[PDB]
């Protein structure tokens, strides 16, 4: 009864004045999808690449004309006629009618659109929420936001040499007590930093990006505004780092030249440096702590500090059905990155997710540093109970745009919303 | 009135004393400019102004829904 | 819209004649629901017991007036006027209606009835299938069933000390070919015990009963049966084994009593025993192979034979929300035992499975040795992507049953339907 | 007819001979002596009869529902 008639992408703007890509579903019945195109970067060779013209007199490189093409010109012949509540056969269809492995024909962006909108036309059409449609009746868990709120490294012109610094509140009751937290503590850290004496402008990816002298002075100034906050670290609010490491590793001869600090560091003092960073501050996650080049160290550094600290690694389990199962065989790190939209359809995040949840790993929802967003990925961070999302955004609409979806899930489920806070660090 | 403060989409802007009365502080957004939200405060200081000020930037505040 | 308007249970008999009591739950449009009330055994302290009449001049202890009384006069009346699509709401109010830790005011068997009822009637409701109701959108896996073949210990009068043989089919493409399988394997054993000249009468759960000689001489025909059969065992036919170790274990010396053998083993000589009979005979699990009061041996077996054995366990994982919590801590065993009807609603059992997940542990259905069933198992089999199913009944009109089920989800999932196989081995 | 063999709901009846003919399984209910279905044998012979036999048993045959 609900078939598909009409599949339509268009091109519209957003607030910062870019073109962005809009993919909508008809049915017969009158149901309604409607999704955004990612329009971001396609790091990596190993994962699926996304697709845009690439013309720097157009937007730096992210052209539409070629997203919308492929969705008007060869997606949508193949999907008339078909039943929309089958969201594992259309997400068979366009992988067949893709026909490479890293997405590269049709971009693994206009697939993503398509597979959310109907999604998002399903449930729609049997008058359930999106959160129940794909997870269940029991989806009912809302994930740990991590907060970026000091920038370092290549984002700013400071000596700090860890990219992003990130609070965890799990010390909060429900969401709503755990966004409010991360809104004082954003109120004192500008007080600290302008009782110092230095710049309080938003940075990159919402946080502040001051300058500092070393990462202890960053790591003692943030731990200060918890304190002024009224909030006991490393009981309710935690801290995580993503270091970056690949930035400053040169190739050549192995070593780690951290020129915040102006010591060069082998790859058996990195990891004394970590011990004593989780040793004098409350970390509890650590991003691309060595470069996936450094076996030697990186397999020192899963058993020296994975039993009380997650270790996350994005192109060490960079997203395949070959390549991610690769590294979960001679077990390094303890937890792996799901980016939705360097991966594909919504069935593959699905079963790249529950791979990990074999395997004793813990997904984080993330997204490639510079790609805009969609507000369907706060509905697949409940469903799939994954325990924590990463709510930066290159803009200030993107951000409370994921603020708000995830607020209106604890207004549906009232009576009923959990909220993970320090249960979802099982593996620690 | 007393410290209009635009900020991105929204002013914060505490009213004029009405003298012998404790000032407020509302919400507006660009638009209709006589509406007003009260964010709940407890004194309507400098320092309380500032938190509203740095609590409708990062986007949220618990009294209106900030689009 | 679909508010309950009539909670209603009665009382039929089966196909053996014993008196089932049989919940019904109807709408206002019309949708229908109804579920099977168990009537089993109530072993265990720690978990929700059952609850009957108790009186064996009815039916040696199953009787049905305390079980319907208390759904037609307590349960009903607190379940008018409300949403019958909202499952958490109703699993709350249900165990408030208890009040007690072991369901032991209501009986963990009727609020089961209830509780499954008001789910299969919000999947007629909403016209989607009850394992997509359950799960999500991407349920499509099906369980290894596991088939109890050779009984023995005190479900027979033999020397085969271990109580149950069971055969698991991994190496099979689908569901249906993984039935056919043990269909044949059947009837190779039925011709090597009729050439040997036993008796090849069906036992208890569905197994023969045969009178051998030892374990070895029970090991040995099975993987006869299975060589004959056509198929080569360790790659496509696996073996499990239920010990049952808590009927010959001599509390007041804490020596195992081996009747069949004759040998009196000490608790570091059973994980000796075990190991030869992993490496001569393709068993791949173990239930129960060493009390639950012998920790000194129960944490040597663990690691002896942990990493390539899958060992269940029942009363250590004992169902409650506190001391199923409490052999996750110490890391005893890699795999729990969930038991439906023993554990209450349909929402502590989607909580108790994901419990499992996070730890590393490996959820596999079952049910108490002589409970009846119902056919709602073969749903939260497939929406829970749980692996393992024990497709054993005391009778084989409910046998039939729950293969029937399993074989009519095949069939809905057409082009889509998944298999576990061998990759529900990742913890080995 | 040869070898009837009541089972618990089901009756397996290969056929008389028809003579100078090869007889035929077919799987019957307890009523509707007359309908049958052919199981898929190749050969008919007694071990064949006593596959569909132990078939029936244990409930799986792929050519009826077996309720
Ligand atoms: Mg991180
Ligand atoms: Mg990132």
């Amino acid at each position: 009864m609900p078939y598909i008639v009409d599949v339509y992408a268009r091109e519209v703007l957003d607030s910062r004045g870019n073109p962005t890509v809009e993919v909508e579903v008809y049915t017969e019945t009158g149901a309604f999808g409607r999704a955004l195109v990612p329009s971001g970067a396609s790091t990596g060779e190993y994962e699926a690449v996304e697709l845009r013209d690439g013309d720097k007199d157009r937007y730096l490189g992210k052209g539409v004309l070629t997203a919308v093409n492929n969705v008007n010109e060869i997606i949508a012949p193949e999907l008339l006629g078909f039943d929309v509540t089958e969201q594992n056969a259309i997400d068979q269809l366009l992988i067949e009618l893709d026909g490479t492995e890293n997405k590269g024909k049709l971009g693994a962006n206009a697939i993503l659109g398509v597979s959310m909108a109907c999604a998002r036309a399903a449930a729609d059409f049997l008058q359930i929420p999106l959160y129940q449609y794909l997870g269940g009746f029991n989806s009912k868990t809302l994930p740990v936001p991590m907060m970026n709120i000091v920038n370092g490294g290549e984002h700013a012109d400071n000596n700090v040499d860890i990219q992003e610094f990130m609070i965890m509140p799990v010390g909060a009751p429900n969401f709503r007590e755990a966004l409010r937290m991360g809104a004082q503590i954003f109120h004192s850290l500008k007080s600290v930093l302008s009782a110092k004496g230095l710049n309080t402008a938003v940075g990159d990816e919402g946080g502040f990006a001051p300058n500092l002298g070393s990462n202890e002075e960053a790591l003692q100034t943030i731990v200060e505004a918890i304190e002024k906050a009224g909030f006991k670290p490393g009981e309710e609010v935690k801290l995580a780092m993503d270091a970056a490491s690949s930035e400053f590793y040169n190739k050549e001869d192995g070593k780690y030249h951290l020129s915040g600090e102006g010591v060069v560091k082998t790859s058996a003092e990195m990891v004394d440096w970590y011990e004593e960073l989780v040793s004098k501050y409350p970390i509890i996650s650590i991003e691309d702590g060595l470069d996936e080049n450094d076996w030697e160290g990186h397999k020192l550094l899963t058993e020296r500090l994975g039993k009380k600290v997650q270790l996350v690694g994005d192109d060490l389990f960079v997203t395949n059905t070959k390549k991610l199962s690769e590294g979960i065989k001679n077990g390094v790190g303890n937890s792996i990155l799901i980016k939705v939209n360097q991966i594909g359809t919504l069935t593959e995040t699905f079963d790249a997710i529950e791979m990990a949840k074999r395997a004793g790993y813990t997904a984080v929802i993330s997204h490639r540093s510079g790609e805009t967003e969609d507000s369907t990925i706060a509905d697949i961070a409940v469903a799939t109970n994954a325990g924590q999302i990463k709510t930066g955004a290159p803009s200030r609409t993107d951000r409370v745009a994921k603020y708000n979806q995830l607020l209106r899930i604890e207004d549906q489920l009232a009576e009923t919303a959990q909220y993970h806070g320090i249960n979802s660090f099982y593996n620690l | 009135v007393l410290r209009e403060e635009y900020v991105e989409g929204y002013v914060v802007q505490m009213w004029r004393r009405n003298p012998s009365n404790a000032p407020v502080i509302e919400v507006f957004t660009e638009d209709n400019l006589e509406e007003g939200i009260i964010p709940e405060y407890v004194t309507a200081n400098d320092d309380t102004f500032d938190r509203i000020v740095d609590a409708v930037e990062f986007g949220y505040l618990e009294e209106l829904e900030l689009v």
